[PDB]
């Protein structure tokens, strides 16, 4: 499920900061403190937006809508 | 291996999507061998009867002497079934749940 | 009009024709969304 667009409690919009937050982690090696930081992420409510986030948009992707089985 | 035939008789392997949204039961099929003897003796009273071997019908050499039994449920994910060795993309393009 | 549901082949049927795709041969077809987008007021 894609990222939330906005954060839930301070209004602020993480939404288009997911693809380079995932650069700085395998392209810089960094960790994920200094990572999230890097993009002005302070609250620790924006943190935990994009910190704790579960993608499952890439594997509805490898699926159609036409013949699940059981 | 589990399959179904339709009302017109075709006959097509069955997998749990069809299974699933027509309504079906995943299910197979059982064969058992059979063969019989016939015995005659002479009843002659006071006497033990004492049969012999005469008749013996026994289809093993042939595809017609398994006789179909009866048809058994499948476990899901099991020996039998087909979803034992698929791998993800099989799981994905059969689009099951890995 | 309907679809297919392995290859998603576009076909149309009558009510009587026989509910089965013509290159795969299934058993399981799938409507087609109206084309016509229709606006709706939710009250």
């Amino acid at each position: 499920m894609i990222v939330p667009v906005r954060c839930f409690s301070c209004g602020k919009v993480v939404g288009d900061k997911w693809e380079s937050y995932l650069n700085l982690l395998q392209e810089d090696e960094l960790d994920e403190g200094t990572a999230l930081s890097r993009l002005g992420l302070k609250r620790y409510c924006c943190r935990r937006m994009i910190l704790t986030h579960v993608d499952l948009i890439e594997k509805f992707l490898r699926y159609n809508p036409l013949e699940k089985r059981d | 291996k589990p399959m179904v035939n339709e009302s017109d008789g075709v006959t097509h392997a069955l997998y749990p999507q069809e299974a699933r949204l027509r309504n079906l039961t995943y299910s197979s099929g059982l064969f058992v061998d059979v063969k019989k003897r016939t015995y005659e003796a002479i009843d002659v009273p006071g006497r033990e009867l004492k049969y012999e071997l005469i008749a013996e019908e026994s289809e093993d050499d042939s595809e017609s002497g398994k006789v179909f039994i009866g048809r058994l449920p499948i476990m899901l994910r099991s020996k039998n079934c087909y979803l034992s060795e698929a791998t993800e993309s099989d799981l994905y393009k059969l689009k099951e749940c890995p | 009009k309907y679809i297919c549901a392995e290859c998603s082949s576009k076909l149309s049927l009558s009510r009587t024709d026989a509910v089965r795709c013509k290159d795969c041969g299934h058993r399981i077809l799938l409507k087609a969304r109206t084309k016509r987008l229709v606006q709706f007021e939710a009250r």
